[PDB]
């Protein structure tokens, strides 16, 4: 497995996974905008072997459905699955695509489809669907069989894998560990968890149990339990044991899981549907009889509806009516769904079959591995309050005009693309995410009007080898280049009309210059691929400062979510907290490790400080000195310097040769790896006991053992060629690699001698040693300052704190870890997958029409997704919040109040002011992080009666600041009442 | 009055409230679960997001209703 | 005399002092040594303003509750244009092995303060060559229950509601500081009053001593900190003769322990150094003028 | 006699003693009033961290001067 493509989908899936999708067969079928997503998606992915299948033609109304299409292809008539062939296989070279257009109807031989494991059907119709999946549910094994439907607004999805499925991993969730505190000897057990940290375990659940003192019979059983508090539960019977001593630890057992589905006949008397919004939980099951309706009239007319006629409008409920009565349940029916339906039948809509595709693919990713929980047994997605909110708008603005924008014409009107074309949209980030960003824009012809509609992307970042696993903009030839400038020409391509700039611009308060506010109020709403939380708090500060829309999401691995902001409705991102990593006292990191993230934290600040502080300081200390004589009678003389006796311990052991190096690498190890132990147990014997007589090498913490050198031992030879490669690399001494060779470093440790384990005039002796040996040349106060680089194969970073991590294991008896999981540790390298990266593009891309209609507040909606279960969710956003002050003054967070004054402005001037404005004084006065007034602190009381102009001293190029202002609680002693926002004006 | 909690990645949490308890009160007894502090969850009922400050009966929750916990992510 | 002592020393208690200077450009130039360099420079986000309303109302508190007795009192300098730039100075509690003391702390307001705890480092570690305290690590880190967050214990963590500035600095000046530091580290209280317990807390408390009386007086007297330099010239001026009488005590008692063969060569060792330092000490407080 | 002690938060207990109240009786009586186990009080006052067996004259001080604790010393 090529890591440099695939470190991210490894950490996402395991190993097994990419075994299993290797040597894999999927037949897809139908080249329209949902087949093209999928497989787009699923090369993505890297299946070996991947079949598509079409028998149409190239037409102008595929344009604006197909992303790969080109005006050359729709004028030659080719069938739409070769044109595509060859751009598809630019994505991955490992991945073999093949083609066909074997005609399909009754008669066909299905015989031919048992070399797939799955099938894919789009654009098909149903009769033959109900064939297809009866003969693939017939075969031994089965054959997984996926359809997918999109007419409008509305999606169906139905999945079957037989009869029986098996799922290997129900959650993919990490089992975690616990401490064992007490047992009973009772039928049946009591198990006491360790105080704190309850256990969040339920009834049922396996888990294996080891290093248990006194019954040594229940180390590596495994048993079922019971919770019974949140601290203790029950076990099996135990009076037959020995008493329980101490100690001992559960892990959690992950249990394969059988599931069940149905044929597709069956499910349609009844589906087993999924439920995504909880307010109408009634809506899908009509939104299922309406399918089933227009299913029907299509069928008995060979046409779908059209616009503007009622007859079929009457003649789709008629049949729905037939239909609804029929079904199991017996539902009623939604008139208005379908008379939307039969309005817009004829249209297709791209964020929504973008989102479909996603989960097609990631439930086609369940179907090959068996590693997440599939969906049962029916899925339907629609975005009818776009529509909803337009009142009755005609048929006409929906009929056609002869362009590639017909389908969204069709779907929306001609009206709201008139306003699409016009909008200036700003972009920030341009990850894998801003990529479909851009793809789903041209697909939206944003942007298109010449007179207005402009888009801006700004990223400083490059191209590397591994962002073309999730980029498909980017291409192997261009690596190290800006990915705004790439990303754009790539899209380009696709509509020459799409106005873009491009930037290598990082947001910043620094580069917050050429982001004026101006600027910001030339734009109209702005989206976030950003994957930091602070640039997203000072971008969200700096949009409520223009009062501007503004759209975030965010996604790790299976898990994302989106979110929507409006002026004067909503609330602020700043409105919510975020859980950080939490904290470690060195009282564990330092000394009492218990997990081997523990180790790998501590092997990566040894690293950090010995490689990048420790150079630095030496260089600061020896450039603000010039002449080390002249600190040699410094020190004479008693003068204090700073940090001297490090600096000269650290060019005392300098070392000049390689063979000194290596020997400074024995020695650095003997005393890392076997000194500490032997200092900790000489201030702690194994059996030193604490006032209740309880031992204190108990849990958490692990007793250490020193270790004795092999070099034989590859790990030894390994950490010892990388702590003496980065010190030749760091003392700019030059060395070959055959010095590298085990022989060699053989004989040169074959003569070293080891010492063993037990101020100022030794520095001095040393100092005046160095300058008779003339070591304090210009170039003896040198050395390369290094950087931390996990994404070089060569540098040895990885290399040497994997094996340092793996060795502070060992010697405190901790399972280490493989060089993959060290370094994703240490990157703290977020996984991802294209399937929910895309989800949530088409989502957020559908969300951003709401936001261009101006709908009222309850349009909007925000959606959290789980796909390992699967799970989707949409909620209302919060509504703005109201703070009232005193005297009935109340405000909101997008308030703000203005001041304007002069140049003779004072301080008692603006205090008279707001109090007369608003009937409040400010009791103190804040520029930003700098105070203007505080009475508390002396000498702001004689800050009064000074010029406002003197006491901000502001920037020429803004006219106003803004400050913040408090007020007196009615009840002294109580926190100050804070102010809303104040711009203040230097002049009128 | 018994009600359920599932949060995303599957996991379920078994509560007892009665009506008239206010929303702070019953995210806090999350934490004697869950260890997450107030302040960092939100939870959601009927697609609409519990307000602090009201209490059940005004959303009307009944025995055996399911309240959603989510949280906003963090890597794109 | 303690009086007068508390009496002088009262209008000195807060106070404020210029550290940086912000040039045209915007750059900070620190006038003297802070240990957080790199966080003031790069976090120049202006977003917390919470913060700035909780600090306004600590610094009613903090102008008048500071301690100020014979034994212990406490000094405390802020910047004059910033607010998350702190020093603070502290005199050791009489009769401990850190009598007498003067030592400095420099802390940082996170900018999601008062969500967080701040944070604080030692300042007179002796480059980093003494460890003083259990509680206190010899490269400057400072470990508080208050000032941390974990799993562990609810009430004890930091609450942003309840726990209080103040509240820190008397857990500093009082825990950090005890007559034996020895049995403070867990599991070595268990041999409380134990012939080898006591002969271990001897010995330590000697190296505790002579460690103290190296650093804490000599080498702040000889280069002190612009900040707290009129303070400490004050305080170690009036103090001068039970400095002295100290000193003579500690050496008196340090050569009891010298006829041991188990401790005798290391507490002789101790006492040497401490006869050294105080050598060049008595000199210095000789020469010290009035101020 | 009463007495004035503080506390983290900052309560100033003020009840009802003996003059001979044993250390170890004031860990039974903390116990009472609070349920909190002896072990975490450590008292300290005057210089003198309290051991249990003395009574509250045994130390030749009195009421009324406002004592505190330390907590059983946790490590970093
Ligand atoms: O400077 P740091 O990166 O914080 O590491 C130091 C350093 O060890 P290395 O030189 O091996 O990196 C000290 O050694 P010196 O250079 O100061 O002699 C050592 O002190 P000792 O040699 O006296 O053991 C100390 O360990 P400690 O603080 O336990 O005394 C250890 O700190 P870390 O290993 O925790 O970084
Ligand atoms: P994901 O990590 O895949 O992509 C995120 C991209 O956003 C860019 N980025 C991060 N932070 C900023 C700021 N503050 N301004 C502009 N761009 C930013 C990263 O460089 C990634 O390209």
């Amino acid at each position: 497995i090529d890591d440099a493509l695939y470190s991210r989908q490894r950490y996402v899936l395991g190993d097994t996974a990419m075994q299993k999708m290797a040597k894999s067969h999927v037949f897809l079928s139908g080249m329209g905008g949902l087949g093209l997503e999928i497989a787009k998606n699923l090369v993505l992915a890297g299946i070996k072997a991947v079949t598509i299948h079409d028998t149409e033609k190239c037409q102008a109304w595929d344009l604006g459905t197909n992303f790969f299409l080109s005006e050359d292809d729709v004028v030659n008539k080719r069938n739409r699955a070769e044109a595509v062939l060859k751009h598809i296989a630019e994505l991955n070279p490992y991945v073999h695509v093949t083609s066909s257009s074997v005609p399909f109807n009754e008669t066909t031989d299905l015989s031919f489809l048992d070399k797939y494991q799955c099938v894919v059907l789009t654009e098909m119709k149903l009769p033959l669907q109900k064939k297809i999946n009866d003969f693939c549910r017939s075969q031994c094994p089965p054959i997984k069989f996926i359809s997918a439907d999109v007419h409008g607004i509305w999606s169906r999805l139905f999945c079957d894998f037989g009869d029986e499925f098996e799922v290997l991993d129900t959650t993919g969730e990490e089992p975690k560990e616990i401490f064992i505190s007490n047992i009973t000897q009772a039928n049946p057990g009591i198990v006491t968890c360790l105080e704190n940290h309850p256990h969040k375990l339920e009834t049922g659940q396996f888990l294996t149990f080891r290093e248990i003192n006194g019954m040594t019979g229940l180390n590596g059983s495994i048993q079922q339990i019971t919770v019974i508090s949140p601290f203790s539960f029950s076990i099996g019977d135990t009076t037959e044991l020995e008493p329980y001593l101490h100690g001992g630890i559960a892990v959690q057992v992950k249990t394969p899981k059988t599931v069940f589905f149905e044929s597709l006949e069956r499910q349609l008397k009844h589906p087993k549907c999924l439920i995504v919004d909880f307010s109408n939980p009634e809506a899908p099951l009509e939104i299922h009889t309406a399918m089933l309706a227009l299913d029907q009239f299509q069928e008995k007319y060979s046409r779908k509806p059209n616009v503007g006629c009622q007859q079929d409008s009457e003649e789709l409920l008629k049949l729905a009516t037939s239909i609804s009565e029929t079904l199991e349940e017996k539902p009623d029916v939604n008139a208005d769904i379908v008379h939307w339906l039969s309005w817009t039948a004829q249209g297709f809509l791209s964020p929504l079959a973008a989102a479909v595709g996603g989960v097609a693919s990631q439930e086609v990713l369940k179907a090959v591995t068996g590693k997440f929980s599939p969906l049962c047994q029916w899925l339907y997605l629609e975005a009818a309050d776009i529509v909803e909110s337009l009142g009755k708008p005609e048929c006409e603005e929906f009929l056609p005009r002869g362009d590639r924008y017909d389908a969204l014409r069709a779907c929306i009107g001609d009206t709201l693309c008139q306003k699409l074309q016009n909008l200036n949209i700003f972009l920030v980030g341009c990850g894998a995410i801003g990529c479909e960003m851009l793809k789903n824009f041209a697909l939206l012809g944003v942007g298109t009007s010449k007179e207005k509609g402009m888009i801006t992307v700004t990223d400083p970042d490059l191209i590397e080898k591994s962002n073309l696993n999730r980029q498909f903009l980017f291409r192997p030839h261009h690596i190290q280049k800006p990915k705004s400038y790439t990303a754009a020409d790539a899209t380009l391509k696709i509509n020459s009309q799409i106005k873009i700039d491009a930037h290598l611009n990082k947001v910043c308060p620094t580069t917050e210059t050429i982001y004026n506010d101006e600027f910001y109020t030339k734009q109209d709403v702005i989206i976030t691929a950003l994957d930091n939380v602070e640039a997203r708090r000072y971008v969200d500060s700096r949009c409520l400062a223009n009062l501007r829309p503004l759209l975030d999401s965010g996604t790790m691995g299976t898990k994302g979510h989106t979110e929507v902001i409006v002026p004067h409705l909503t609330e602020s991102y700043n409105s919510h907290r975020d859980p950080p990593e939490e904290e470690i006292p060195f009282s564990t990191l330092k000394s009492f490790p218990a997990a081997i993230e523990h180790t790998i934290q501590w092997a990566r600040d040894k690293f950090e400080s010995s490689f990048s502080h420790k150079p630095s300081l030496f260089n600061k200390f020896w450039q603000t000195y010039s002449s080390a004589e002249e600190v040699l009678q410094k020190i004479q003389s008693g003068h204090s310097l700073e940090g001297c006796f490090q600096v000269i311990k650290l060019l005392s052991r300098r070392p000049r040769n390689w063979s000194q190096c290596v020997e400074l690498a024995r020695l650095k190890f003997e005393k890392y790896f076997n000194h500490k132990a032997l200092q900790l147990l000489h201030c702690f014997p194994l059996d030193i006991r604490l006032k209740d007589g309880s031992l204190f090498w108990q849990s958490p913490k692990r007793p250490p053992s020193p270790i004795k050198f092999d070099l034989n031992e590859p790990l030894h030879l390994s950490f010892l060629q990388n702590a003496a490669k980065l010190y030749a690399t760091v003392y700019c001494i030059p060395f070959a690699e055959e010095d590298l060779s085990a022989d060699a470093l053989l004989n040169i440790l074959s003569e070293v001698k080891i010492q063993e384990f037990k101020d100022e005039r030794n520095a001095i002796f040393q100092l005046e040693k160095a300058i008779l040996s003339n070591e304090a040349t210009k170039s003896d106060l040198q050395m390369a300052v290094l950087s931390f680089e996990k994404d070089d194969d060569h540098n040895g970073h990885i290399d040497f704190i994997t094996a340092a991590s793996n060795l502070r294991a060992k010697m405190y008896s901790i399972e280490p870890a493989d060089r993959f999981k060290t370094k994703r540790i240490a990157g703290k390298i977020i996984p991802a997958i294209a399937t929910t990266t895309a989800t949530v593009s088409g989502l957020v891309a559908l969300e951003m029409i709401k936001v261009t209609g101006g709908y009222p507040f309850e349009a909007y909606k925000n959606c959290f997704l789980n796909l390992a279960i699967p799970i989707v969710v949409f909620t209302e956003t919060t509504e703005v919040r109201k703070t009232k002050i005193r005297n009935g003054i109340s405000f909101t967070i997008w308030d703000r109040w203005t001041v304007h004054g002069k140049e003779d402005f004072t301080l008692l001037d603006f205090i008279n002011a707001v109090k007369e404005k608003y009937g409040i004084e400010p009791t103190m006065v804040v520029q930003g992080v700098k105070m203007l007034y505080v009475p508390v602190m002396p000498g702001h009381a004689k800050r009064l009666k000074l010029t406002m102009h003197k006491l901000v001293k502001p920037t020429t190029e803004k006219k106003y600041v803004d400050l913040t202002v408090s007020f007196a609680p009615d009840i002294d002693g109580d926190e100050d009442l804070p102010g809303p926002p104040v711009r203040y004006y230097f002049s009128h | 009055m018994q009600i359920f909690v599932k949060t995303l990645t599957g996991k379920t949490i078994t509560l007892e409230v009665e009506p008239s308890d206010t929303i702070e009160n019953v995210k806090a007894k999350i934490q004697d679960k869950e260890g997450i502090p107030p302040d960092q969850q939100r939870l959601i009922f009927a697609g609409k997001q519990l307000e602090d400050g009201r209490t059940l009966s005004d959303y009307n929750i009944q025995k055996e209703s399911t309240l959603h916990l989510v949280l906003r992510l963090r890597g794109a | 005399l303690e009086e007068k002592y508390v009496a002088v020393m009262k209008k000195l208690q807060f106070d404020t002092f210029e550290m940086v200077s912000e040039d045209e450009d915007g750059k900070l130039g620190f006038k003297v040594n802070y240990h957080y360099m790199s966080q003031v420079k790069n976090a120049n986000d202006a977003n917390s303003a919470a913060r700035a309303r909780r600090l306004a109302q600590e610094a009613v508190t903090l102008s008048t509750s500071l301690p100020l007795s014979s034994s212990s009192s406490v000094f405390v300098r802020c910047d004059e244009e910033r607010l998350d730039i702190m020093k603070v100075l502290i005199t050791g509690p009489a009769d401990t092995p850190y009598a007498n003391g003067c030592f400095e702390f420099d802390v940082y307001f996170p900018q999601d303060y008062p969500s967080s705890p701040p944070l604080v480092n030692l300042e007179t570690t002796g480059g980093h060559s003494v460890r003083f305290n259990p509680n206190l690590y010899n490269d400057g880190k400072v470990c508080l229950s208050i000032l941390n967050t974990w799993h562990g214990r609810p009430e004890e963590k930091w609450n942003p509601q309840t726990s209080s500035f103040l509240q820190v600095l008397v857990s500093v000046q009082s825990l950090i500081l005890v007559a034996e530091p020895y049995f403070n580290e867990p599991g070595y209280e268990r041999s409380r009053g134990t012939p080898s317990g006591t002969q271990s807390s001897r010995e330590y408390d000697g190296n505790i001593r002579q460690a103290t009386v190296k650093w804490a007086m000599l080498e702040q007297i000889r280069n002190p900190s612009p900040c707290f330099k009129e303070v400490i010239h004050k305080h170690f001026y009036l103090k001068r003769v039970e400095i002295m009488a100290q000193c003579e005590e500690w050496i008196a008692d340090i050569q009891q322990y010298s006829s041991d063969k188990r401790v005798g060569r290391t507490m002789s060792h101790h006492a040497a150094a401490l006869k050294r330092h105080t050598a060049q000490l008595r000199e210095e407080l000789l020469k010290l003028p009035c101020p």
